[PDB]
């Protein structure tokens, strides 16, 4: 007999979201991955994607 | 520096009525601590682990 405490009180989520940027264009693989030349290690080439 | 002699008394011909306080804690706040909300709140892997 008596009061006792237990877990606050949760609710639970109803659906699931994804909010991504506009963003139409795949990435250059073939430009960065199949690239003609690739540079020497003394001279890495770094590119911005 | 008390003017004591062996003959001697200080006896008081009035008086003062006096009120003073004094204050005294008896109890905190309680409080309750859901453990699961507090480390791993809201997710489920983690209250899992
Ligand atoms: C004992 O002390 C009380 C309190 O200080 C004295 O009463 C005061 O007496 C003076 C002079 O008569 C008055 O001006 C004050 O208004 C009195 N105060 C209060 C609160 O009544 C009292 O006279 C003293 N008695 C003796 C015998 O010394
Ligand atoms: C053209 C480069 C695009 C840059 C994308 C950066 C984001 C990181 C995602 C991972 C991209 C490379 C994944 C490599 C695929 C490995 C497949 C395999 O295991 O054979
Ligand atoms: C990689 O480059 C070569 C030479 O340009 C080409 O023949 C090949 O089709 C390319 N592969 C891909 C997956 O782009």
């Amino acid at each position: 007999k008596g009061i006792y405490q237990t877990s606050n009180f949760r609710v639970q989520p109803t659906e699931s979201i994804v909010r991504f940027p506009n963003i139409t264009n795949l990435c250059p693989f073939g430009e960065v991955f199949n690239a003609t030349r690739f540079a020497s290690v003394y001279a890495w080439n770094r590119k911005r994607i | 520096s008390v003017a004591y002699s062996n003959n001697s008394i200080a006896i008081p011909t009035n008086f003062t009525i006096s009120v003073t306080t004094e204050i005294l804690p008896v109890s905190m706040t309680k409080t309750s601590v859901d453990c699961t909300m507090y480390i791993c709140g809201d997710s489920t892997e983690c209250s899992n682990l």
